[PDB]
């Protein structure tokens, strides 16, 4: 009757796609059809690998059935939408784990685990598992996967807008992200046999949910600013990083999760088109819906008036770069040095900034000269 | 006195302090000292003006026929107030001779660490040392003043107990009050006799072997009553001498009454400022003793005990100046007061706080800046996307109607490597001033280097405008300085253009081309003009549209409007 | 030297500045300027290594013979440097001579608005202005580095171009500039030739007649260095005189080599301070020119080019003291800029912000104070609920053996309106010391009157145990004054007691009935002293159960613990 | 089906007594008992007086009829338990109506509107209707009226012990505050006839609604210290308070509310018995049900071994006292001069205080004279 899992664990026709994976632009679509998207488990095996990386299932020793009955049922918890789905969620919980485990130039490390890779050589190269425990890593990509949960396709100001019943429920307060962190968290203690909590400790498992639910709640983008201000304020003028305040760490994966959750400007070219393919869709379905009530419609969200190079370029200047920029002025960017440094993800981000510009300019030059 | 020079082409404020006579030697040499001093007293009140009211610049005859200052230089006296007034000097100051007139060209006065937000001549708040009763500094002044109105008054031990310590002969300073206290009550004195205390934080002597001695006693006294009240009180005895041997001042019976009612005058002319809950007065009381040598008096010996204040307690008003509209005035002493013991609102919302920090730039490239957005990315056909037109729709309709207006702006803009000009209906009326309605609209350019200017448009074939841009530039220039906190020496250039129908020429004025400033003033840094100029807008309360950040993706994210007291 | 005296039975930091003469008469008519000078200057060490660090006594023994101090006074070069350190005198100082020997009692440096955290004689660091080469004082120093330690560096405009001015006959500064520049290259000096320039922000001009000239030079350089290095850099020239006419000084050849090594020597010793990246060196370059009168070198002029530094250049290391553990030491550079430019972290979680707030006390009863409060309301039988013994489970265990332990500390707290003891297992492992296992326990009370005392219980008839008991309220005071951020003076008193089986009494050491304070440490405040001992358990994390205020209630509610990085 | 309302809408039995409702000291029960106990329309009675008295229901033209439809369906809502029951939120609704329409010396007044009396003759008076516009007021006073809607009994912190299906749901950040506003606000949208709202603006609805769900979530006890402080701050070092700003009347009307559900220590002596009597009898329910589970006992809530004395002094030593201290200092408590000022309310706070002093004070003498 609960969703158990899939007969075979661990799915094996995914070999040597997911040896890629410790690349940034993980080509994950390519995954995707490659897995049956008839079913959808993609969720699921990304897990495993990243958590068998980190070596979570002996660090926690956590029952490796029970944990793919939970993230299965997680992963069929995910709408079918054309952007909030699984392969959305696939893709940030990789989004934070290349962040926390990939060599970051210039970080000094000191129960903790690191990657199964990583290459530890040298002392120029720090990783986030060198400064952050097990225990709050593993809380973090529990956040990660499940932090879009049967999302209805709406945004937090349409539910409030038509006062939908998220809306009352949560008193119109991050409706949301309290209602993706409930969802799962009630799915997680529905069952007695998803618990892959089960070799925890009372206080370990009360300060691992309360990390989680608050990983979830930092991705509300109403927050956005006063997350980056005070992001600001903390490595700016102070000492900068006490990675032994609990609050650093808090904070410091609070601002991971923010970052990783809105990654489609900042891979490659064809996978942010493909992302904001998606996005565009999903607010065309919002608007087409929101015609229909008598509402007026909403911005960008008119399929029969698009302007989307409007919105990614505002987009992309306005809410991801001042957040890339923060995080990368307290020197946490993972990049490498130039024999000075060189930044894969800030150069993806400029140039796809650039060719939303291209875009904008050339539509508003054609229609000034067309329109007189 | 001071006047400020209506008559010139500057956009800023120029105070005439007359003629004045400059360089080392000559200074030196001028054989009159009170001329010299008031020439001085002159120039430094003029120089706090300027400090104290965004920026200035004072303008000085040359009085010497023949002066250089290449192989002249200033002057010395000049220099050392220059120097007390301010830190550093060459922050603040830049000193340039036009000809027969001597430009002092002064910065405004900002915020640093130090707290203080007004410049101060000399605070007039007296203290007393261990000996000597010297006068705070504007640190000192600063401190005592704020420490007072935290404790909304200034707290003593009056005697609830005479503490238990052990017996044993020793000495301390509240030997010497008790002896003074012993000596103040003394019936008479006998005339040359030794004394078995000496002064110290609670007791002063004078000696004051003067003839008339109320002269004296009428420009001594305030500067000891003063040091005193605000230290512990004490007392302070005339007509000994430095080897304490009482002799007394030879006064005759008629006249002590005469100093008497001269010091009541004088001390209740001293003014005074409450943090307590009551006012009460300066409480003291004089008197006079005989020096009767073996049986006839020889003279008298004036002493007057001071009991220590409750608040504050000056010698004259606070020397702060400041320039309201003309006629270079004096800071009353509330509003002193309330420049040194308020703090600034600084409100900083965390839209704003993050608006700001994008103004961090390290050695690193930190692209997306906010304050310098724009929804219509094609303005002036051939150039690239390197000047924002901010309003965006006053400026869409300005360009719609006077065609030639759009073409003048581009002939403009063409050699800026990046700047964004700022269009308004009118930027007098929103910088709080009167708005003449002949004007067609404004602007700002605002680049990296080339000052900002202010463009003036119109068309009417009759007035000059002068006056009004002018003034408009001068109104800006104070108001990015004073209020949006900008750090740097500033001059706010202008100029006037014509916009007949069908012609865009005839620029009326350029004041580039009409007006020198020092080196230095010609190096703007763009971003935090920026910065000065939207809080100085915030807190104006003009703010509408300059500076977009549309709100479009605002709206669908769930964001609120920037900032107010509104929601 | 200064020593500090091990021989005290004060609690307190005493150092020992050797004889010291002392009156206005008598220090005025000493004949041995260099012997005044050194002893003043010993006592201005003294007193700063003593404001730097806690509190601490100064103890002089007076050389001459019959001294008073009730009609004799102190000095006035004494009360000059005290006034210098200083802005207000009466409130850190305290002078008590005790029959042969002269006693200062230094309450210890507090921040205040100024934003200083530690006193200094002298900083240092030399300013150029328009003429003088000064010496910034404690502010401007503090300004001057905290500006450069913002911009991780000193920002220059260096020539990227000169502006677009008008033409016109203008002088100013850079003209002296320049015409410094082009004398600086001049291949000879026709001898007693006129100059086109005088000495302005980057141009000094200097006599020395001297036979020798390198003894002075060797001392008057480095200041001018400095003065040029940290404004705009400059020039120095040396053989010139008063009147501007270029005589030189009579120097040979074999001398300008050897005045040329003892220069660079000179300036490659004056230490330097970067906030850059890179660390440079101070580049300059010096210079010598022939003066020949007709057809014969009469002499030379040796010219150095000091060129504008990117960070901070000093003449010497800062002047600023303090005593470490013994052997009162200079603070060195790094400590020195670190206390400058650093904050205090002031965490002030909102818990403790109300526990402190409590502290507003208007003219009004304000109940309600959380840092007095208990759970245990019946000790002492015959007594009220007027002594909050805090630890509550040490106190009640302690309690339970040691019979006479509640009857003594019953009988010790008769005499008192309201207080709060403190117990502890061992109040030195407390504040970060060297515990001995023979103290029994502590204590601490804290009343209104009476300043705190510490209680060492023990039971060992062999020792006597002042030395452990003076350490530990020395370091509380220090402690306390530093760390708690209490702003009065204070003294910890101490008593000691012996507790074998069957008897408490024997007060051992009574340590009031012994040493004399001033008459101000005898009045603390009883709140703010609880305020400073909550702060400085908290940072020095050993706050573990003083100051109850129970969490049965907050763990209903649903309150967390007080404050830590543990949850 | 919906619970409309009893019959006449304004019983008139309860004239007489409500005349003595402008006195600090209400005598509640005796009015409970006075109406019909059985049923239970109390809450609507003085809801209707108080409303009357303001003249809401002309100055914003409410239905008198769907006003009584919907605050009897909300006191249906309250449950039947010790304490928080609809006598509690008839007490907190007078107590917050008595703080801001009733005298406060030394008070410098400026739609509005005033209470029906107020006695408006000097200078040296104010009130805080005279400071506040009537939406402010009227978003306060519906506010405390439903502020412990259907009250399960328990506290948070027993919902975040045992996990309770109301503190999954609201991610165990204020679950019970965030409840009540929910749930209230869920049973107003519900019917059509509950809108006695509805000659009002969408903006003023809307900001109607933002003051009413801030100001029931202000009175979260755990975040007390916080409200304290920031009131502390916005009144000692400041301007004091510009009442012109909507931020300073926000935390005004937080802090009042804050003052109102915690005043049972702080009427006369009987009254703040019979709440005391209340609340330990809900802890003690509480504690039956906590030892059944298995769980360790809660401190204070022990009906075999009880320490009312000791709850209810630590209570009013550091919860109610610095809030009347902060509230006080910023010079807002009614009060009267002296012919220098004489506050009823902080008086009565002392003299609880003493007696539950001298209670434990004879108790621990007792117990240790007996046991030595
Ligand atoms: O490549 C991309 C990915 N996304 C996500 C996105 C957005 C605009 C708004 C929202 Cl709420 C979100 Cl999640 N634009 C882009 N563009
Ligand atoms: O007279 C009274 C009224 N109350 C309410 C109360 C309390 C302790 C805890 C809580 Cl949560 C509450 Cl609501 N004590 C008292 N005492
Ligand atoms: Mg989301
Ligand atoms: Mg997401
Ligand atoms: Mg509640
Ligand atoms: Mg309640
Ligand atoms: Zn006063
Ligand atoms: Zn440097």
């Amino acid at each position: 009757k609960p969703i158990l899992a899939p007969e075979p664990l661990v799915m094996d026709n995914l070999d040597s796609i997911m040896e890629q994976l410790n690349t940034w632009n993980f080509p994950i679509f390519d995954l995707v059809e490659n897995i049956g998207r008839k079913c959808g488990r993609i969720l699921s095996q990304v897990s495993y690998r990243l958590f068998e990386d980190m070596g979570l299932f002996e660090a926690f020793k956590i029952p490796i059935r029970e944990f793919m009955n939970y993230f299965h049922a997680l992963e069929i918890g995910y709408r079918d939408i054309p952007y909030h789905n699984r392969i959305h969620a696939t893709d940030v919980l990789h989004a934070v784990w290349y962040l926390t485990t990939q060599p970051i130039p210039g970080l000094s490390t000191v129960g903790y685990v690191f990657s199964k890779t990583y290459n530890v050589t040298d002392d120029k190269y720090g990783c986030l598992s060198g400064n952050i425990p097990a225990l709050e890593l593993m809380a973090l990509y529990v956040a990660a996967a499940m932090h879009d949960y049967d999302h209805p396709g709406r945004t937090n100001a349409f539910l409030v807008a038509t006062s939908a019943p998220q809306a009352v429920l949560y008193n119109d307060r991050s409706v949301l992200e309290n209602h993706h962190a409930a969802a799962a968290w009630n799915l997680f203690m529905s069952r007695p046999e998803y618990n892959f909590l089960i070799n925890l400790d009372h206080v370990e498992f009360k300060h691992f949910r309360f990390l989680v639910i608050e990983a979830i709640l930092a991705t509300d983008l109403k927050k956005h600013f006063d997350f980056v201000a005070k992001f600001n304020g903390k490595v700016n003028d102070d000492v900068g990083i006490d990675w032994t305040n609990e609050n650093d760490r808090l904070l410091v994966c609070q601002m991971c999760i923010k970052l990783a959750d809105i990654n489609g400007p900042a891979k490659c070219k064809e996978l942010h088109l493909q992302w904001t393919d998606g996005i565009v869709n999903e607010f065309y379905e919002q608007g087409d819906e929101e015609a229909s009530l008598g509402l007026p419609i909403s911005p960008f969200m008119d399929r029969s008036a698009p302007q989307l190079a409007n919105l990614q370029e505002s987009f992309i200047s306005h809410i991801v770069g001042p957040l890339c920029n923060s995080y990368d002025s307290a020197g946490l960017m993972p990049g490498k040095w130039v024999e000075k440094i060189y930044c894969q993800i800030t150069q993806h981000l400029l140039q796809n900034h650039k060719m939303w510009k291209k875009v904008i300019e050339e539509e508003q030059r054609l229609a000034g000269i067309e329109n007189q | 006195n001071i006047s400020v020079d209506l008559e010139t082409n500057y956009a800023e404020l120029v105070l005439d302090v007359g003629r004045v006579t400059l360089g080392e030697n000559s200074r030196k040499k001028m054989k009159d000292c009170k001329l010299r001093k008031k020439q001085n007293e002159s120039v430094s009140r003029a120089m706090c003006a300027l400090l104290n009211s965004g920026g200035g610049v004072i303008k000085a005859e040359i009085e010497n026929e023949d002066y250089s200052y290449t192989k002249d230089g200033i002057g010395l006296d000049l220099e050392n107030s220059f120097s007390n007034i301010l830190l550093f000097v060459p922050e603040y100051l830049d000193f340039m001779q036009n000809g027969n007139y001597f430009l002092i060209f002064v910065k405004s006065w900002s915020l640093n660490t130090s707290g203080l937000r007004i410049t101060t001549l000399s605070s007039n708040l007296y203290k007393r040392d261990i000996t000597s009763a010297k006068v705070m500094n504007a640190t000192a002044a600063l401190e005592f003043l704020k420490d007072m109105k935290k404790t909304r008054g200034r707290l003593y031990l009056r005697p609830e107990l005479l503490a238990k310590r052990p017996c044993v002969d020793i000495q301390e300073e509240n030997n010497m009050k008790a002896l003074a206290g012993v000596f103040f009550d003394r019936t008479e004195l006998d005339r040359k006799e030794k004394l078995t205390f000496t002064e110290s934080t609670h007791v002063e002597i004078k000696n004051f072997s003067t003839e008339r001695l109320l002269q004296r006693i009428k420009e001594i006294l305030p500067q000891y009553v003063s040091a005193f009240a605000n230290t512990d009180g004490g007392y302070l005895f005339i007509g000994l001498n430095e080897d304490k041997e009482i002799i007394g001042f030879k006064a005759e019976m008629s006249d002590l009454d005469d100093l008497e009612r001269e010091i009541e005058k004088s001390i209740r002319k001293m003014p005074v400022h409450h943090f307590c809950m009551e006012k009460k007065k300066i409480n003291y009381s004089c008197k006079f003793l005989g020096v009767y040598d073996k049986g006839s008096l020889c003279g008298y010996v004036c002493a007057l005990r001071v009991e220590r204040f409750c608040c504050a307690v000056f010698a004259k008003e606070p020397d702060s100046w400041h320039v309201k509209d003309n006629r270079v005035m004096q800071l009353t002493r509330k509003e002193w007061i309330q420049f040194m013991v308020e703090a600034e609102p600084k409100f900083s919302s965390a839209y704003e706080e993050v608006i700001s920090q994008i103004n961090t730039s390290l050695p690193a490239p930190h692209s997306w800046p906010l304050l310098e957005w724009q929804r219509q990315r094609h303005h002036c056909p051939g150039l690239s996307g390197r000047i924002t037109y901010t309003p965006e729709n006053l400026c869409r309709k300005l360009f719609l109607q006077h065609e030639g207006l759009k073409q003048l702006i581009c002939e403009e803009m063409s050699s800026v490597r990046k700047g964004s000009l700022i269009f308004s209906r009118s930027w007098s009326v929103d910088l709080g001033l009167q708005e003449n309605h002949k004007v067609l609209c404004d602007a700002l350019l605002i680049s990296q280097d080339s000052p900002p200017v202010l463009y003036t448009f119109h068309m009417v074939q009759d007035e000059e405008f002068k006056g009004y841009s002018t003034q408009t530039a001068l109104t800006l220039k104070q108001k990015l300085a004073k209020i949006g906190g900008y750090t740097k020496k500033v001059c706010v250039m202008t100029k006037i253009f014509y916009l007949s129908p069908e012609g865009m020429t005839s620029c009326q004025y350029d004041l580039r081309s009409q007006v020198i400033y020092p080196e230095s003033y010609y190096f703007t840094r763009r971003k935090y003009l920026l910065k000065a100029l939207f809080k100085a807008l915030k807190r104006l309360k003009s703010l509408r549209d300059q500076f977009s950040f549309a709100e479009n993706l605002y709206q669908i994210i769930g964001i609120d409007c920037f900032q107010k007291n509104d929601k």
